[PDB]
């Protein structure tokens, strides 16, 4: 359930003359890329997810002292 | 530098088909003595009233036995004292006193007077001395008063048993044995998408788009008009233009990439084409 | 009293949308005054000699803008016919 | 009959007018769609009576009355 | 400019190569003024069938919009039919003279792939003899029972008027 | 598009000129400068006169397009009409 | 029913209906275009700003907030086109132009 936004499709590109996106090309593959991956989590960043809130929703995190 | 035009090979250059003349007036009458021979209920004479090119021919063979476009051409000579009107390929395009029977950009007939004697160049050079039905095609969506014209003129002018209308893009849907599908056609006046069930056209929901091959060597003829900006010391006819898109233009598949580096150096001598003049 | 017309506040909206801060004596008034007349005139007469010359009956737009290009000199011709053909635009369009 | 035309309503992708290459900006003075200063220069130095025409081949020339 | 190269045209504009191409410019000969070159109009021209309100400025809508406005908003919409992705894919074919073109078939195909959903049917092909088909089609046509059935004699338009219509499946609608 | 042309107004046509406009003794820059004035003038003329030819729907620039140019220019001319 | 002016509608303002008028009852035309009083009003009114404009720069240079004559006449007098179009004219209480030739300038 993660979701980014690429961009703005170039078909509606010049709609208005200076819009300000990031404008790219619409993909020439799938839409539903099946793919499988192995990958490791270690112990210690299990604890460290489980004792405190990291990275996502810790935004009080950008004062820094305390 | 002299290195981009150094080794450049020398261009291999295309002359102009202008649609001329042919050298042929056949009074070919070897069609009536196979249409008499069928059993009746059999026999008709099929006319493709096509907008670039009105066919037409008998319906037990193959290949149409006259092709020609709506040219007509009338005149008076005063050095020789005599009218002549000549119509259909007869004319040359020395003299060009051009009226075509389809209004310039649709296929529907308003120029009678011009059709009328299409038609009769028509039944003349098929053979006829004396009552055939007629099969005949028109446009999409045609106006009732060019088809009421149109039956006047079938029964009153000439005399006919019987005429039936049809359109033709759903005749060749037809002859390729196709059920149910979506018929796109581009003619040379508009551009037809017709979707069919089950052998039955759904004319309710067809549209027609506003171009077609006679746009097409129209605004060539335009672009080339503006690109030669200077004065181009040559006649730019209508159908030189048309010749030049029928085969000297294709539809690339990926546009907006192919059309944004086309003019550069790297290889502008294979995209390149040209045409000569006298 | 018998009012007489002028092109006096005219030419201050102009003066206006061109230069908010300056003004203009009345003398300056009555020249820029007498020069709207006077190329009025000259327009017009172009015009006029134009329609009689093709035998016809009616001063159209063609008519101005072809005096334009005969009576106004360059750049000065070129913005005048560009002017005037937006002004005819619009107010073509907006009925 | 005959009003089964349809238009559209999408965005367009403006090319140029003068030559065929993809266009990103217009003018004030003569409203010609350019690719680079080469056509910019040949726009504005071109001989009058034809600015008028390269609206007539891409359409909406709106000519007087 | 001379000192600095002894102390160290038309190639760079693209006017030159848009007019006239990469080689060099006309001398005004005989054979060489009388002359036109295609870069540009080779592909500008049969574009405006996909993109007509940008090129030329018909304001109306491309082939492959209008397919997909009837294939995929139109025919679901329609009462009276089973499939509409599932039959009228089956076959789309192209009929007219204004469509021997290189590669014509294969823009609309990737036009309507990019529209319809996925795994639908889709196979876009042409007729036998696209300029000549429609006349043999009214040729195989002419003489058969619902021909026959389709008929205006001439006492049918003695009585009947001039715009009478017998409803063929192939003609258009009644009045 | 021919060549030049402002050549073709040759020494002694400008010569000739100068005699009937009563000049003994004639400089040699005389004649490019001649030339140069003759052209500004033909512009002149030329460019009103094609305006009248294209305002009347003509390509065809008549006579009386010339007179209307001359006259309205400064210089009405007798033997043509108007 | 909400009447609005001509001059309003071109965008103009220059009076289009006291220049139709004035061409109706000029002589000019039995018949006068409804595109006639819209193009010459935008053209005299371009031709007023294109002088006033000058001028005002004129006067901004003699350091004065009032757009007097002499500030017209060195509008038009250096705009050699507007020159052209006002040769045959003689501008009142405007003066001539600051020029002396370069012989009688001191040895
Ligand atoms: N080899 C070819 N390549 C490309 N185009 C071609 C070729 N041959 C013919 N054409 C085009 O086909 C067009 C003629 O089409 P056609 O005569 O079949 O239309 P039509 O049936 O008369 O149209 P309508 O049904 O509206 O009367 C011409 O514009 C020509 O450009």
């Amino acid at each position: 359930g993660a979701c980014k936004r690429v961009g703005r499709s170039d078909a509606y590109a010049t709609e208005f003359d200076l819009e300000a996106e990031e404008y790219v090309p619409i993909p020439k593959g799938e839409v539903h890329k099946k793919k499988e991956i192995v990958q490791d989590v270690t112990l210690h960043d299990l604890d460290v997810a489980n004792a405190r809130p990291q990275g996502g929703q810790d935004i009080i995190s950008m004062m820094g002292q305390l | 530098r002299d290195e981009p035009w150094k080794r450049l090979p020398p261009p291999t250059v295309y002359p102009v088909k202008e649609a001329r003349f042919e050298k042929y007036i056949p009074p070919q009458l070897d069609g009536r003595e196979r249409a008499l021979a069928q059993p009746p209920g059999q026999v008709a004479i099929v006319i493709d009233n096509g907008s670039h090119s009105v066919r037409a021919g008998w319906n037990f063979e193959d290949k149409p036995r006259l092709a020609i476009p709506p040219i007509m051409s009338k005149y008076r000579d005063r050095k020789m004292g005599k009218t002549f009107s000549f119509a259909g390929s007869d004319c040359y395009a020395a003299r060009s006193h051009i009226r075509n029977a389809f209004e310039a950009g649709t296929g529907i007939v308003s120029n009678w007077d011009v059709m009328e004697h299409v038609l009769d160049y028509v039944f003349v050079k098929l053979g006829m001395n004396e009552d055939m039905p007629i099969v005949m095609t028109e446009a999409v969506a045609n106006l009732p008063y060019s088809r009421k014209s149109m039956s006047e003129i079938i029964f009153e002018c000439y005399g006919a048993p019987s005429l039936v209308y049809g359109i033709d893009s759903l005749f060749s849907f037809r002859h390729n044995q196709g059920q149910t599908g979506l018929v796109v056609s581009s003619s040379y006046s508009a551009t037809h998408v017709i979707p069919v069930y089950n052998r039955k056209a759904l004319l309710s929901q067809a549209i027609r788009l506003n171009w077609g091959g006679w746009h097409m060597a129209e605004y060539m003829l335009k672009l080339l008009k503006l690109k030669y900006y200077t004065g181009f010391p040559g006649k730019l006819n209508s159908s030189q233009t048309e010749h030049m898109v029928r085969d000297f233009c294709y539809v690339s598949l990926d546009y907006d990439r192919e059309l944004a580096g086309y003019l550069d150096w790297t290889g502008l001598e294979d995209r390149e084409r040209i045409v000569q003049y006298p | 009293r018998s009012r007489k017309e002028s092109y006096s506040v005219y030419v201050y909206k102009v003066l206006k949308q061109v230069h908010p801060d300056t003004g203009i004596s009345s003398k300056a008034m009555g020249i820029m005054n007498s020069f709207v007349n006077d190329i009025f005139e000259r327009i017009a007469g172009e015009a006029s000699r134009l329609a009689h010359y093709n035998k016809r009956s009616t001063i159209t737009s063609r008519e101005i803008q072809t005096a334009v290009r005969l009576l106004l000199p360059g750049e000065l011709a070129k913005h005048a016919v560009s002017e005037g053909t937006k002004a005819v635009t619009k107010y073509t369009s907006s009925k | 009959t005959n009003i089964e035309s349809a238009p559209s309503l999408a965005p367009m992708k403006h090319y140029c007018d003068v030559t065929g290459l993809p266009a990103p900006y217009l003018d004030p003075k003569t409203r010609l769609r350019y690719h680079n200063k080469e056509i910019f220069a040949m726009i504005r130095n071109l001989p009058q009576g034809m600015g008028e025409q390269f609206l007539e081949a891409r359409g909406a020339h709106t000519v007087l009355k | 400019x001379x000192x600095x190269x002894x102390x160290x045209d038309w190639s760079k504009s693209l006017l030159h190569a848009f007019r006239y191409g990469p080689r060099p410019f006309d001398p005004s000969s005989q054979a060489e003024t009388h002359r036109v070159h295609l870069n540009v109009e080779r592909i500008r021209v049969p574009e405006v069938l996909f993109q007509p309100a940008a090129i030329a400025g018909v304001d109306q809508a491309g082939l492959v919009e209008i397919a997909g406005d009837i294939l995929c908003q139109r025919l679901p919409s329609l009462p009276g039919i089973q499939d509409a992705p599932d039959a009228f894919l089956r076959d789309v074919f192209l009929t007219g003279g204004n469509t021997l073109f290189q590669n014509f078939d294969e823009r609309l195909r990737q036009g309507l792939m990019a529209l319809l959903p996925v795994g639908a049917p889709l196979r876009v092909r042409r007729a036998q003899d696209a300029i000549l088909d429609a006349w043999r089609g009214a040729a195989g046509w002419a003489c058969t029972e619902e021909a026959k059935a389709a008929w205006i004699t001439r006492e049918e338009y003695l009585e009947k008027g001039g715009e009478y219509i017998k409803e063929h499946d192939l003609g258009n609608a009644f009045a | 598009v021919l060549r030049d042309n402002i050549q073709g107004i040759t020494k002694p046509a400008i010569r000739r000129l100068a005699r009937r406009g009563g000049v003994k003794r004639i400089s040699g820059l005389i004649y490019e400068e001649t030339r140069g004035v003759l052209k500004v003038f033909l512009e002149n003329v030329i460019r009103d006169a094609v305006t009248y030819t294209e305002h009347a729907k003509r390509k065809t620039v008549t006579a009386m397009d010339v007179v209307y140019a001359l006259k309205r220019q400064g210089r009405t001319l007798y033997g043509f009409g108007g | 029913a909400k009447a609005k002016t001509r001059s309003s509608r071109a965008g103009l303002q220059f009076p289009v209906g006291r220049v139709h008028r004035l061409l109706r009852k000029g002589n000019y035309a039995e018949r006068v275009g409804a595109g006639a009083p819209v193009y010459l009003a935008a053209v005299l009114e371009y031709l007023t700003a294109e002088i006033l404009e000058l001028a005002g720069n004129a006067a901004r240079d003699n350091k004065k907030t009032r757009i007097i004559p002499r500030h017209l006449q060195l509008a038009i007098r250096n705009d050699e086109e507007l020159n052209k179009l006002l040769g045959k004219v003689t501008i009142a209480q405007g003066g001539v132009l600051p020029n002396i030739q370069a012989v009688l300038l001191p040895k």
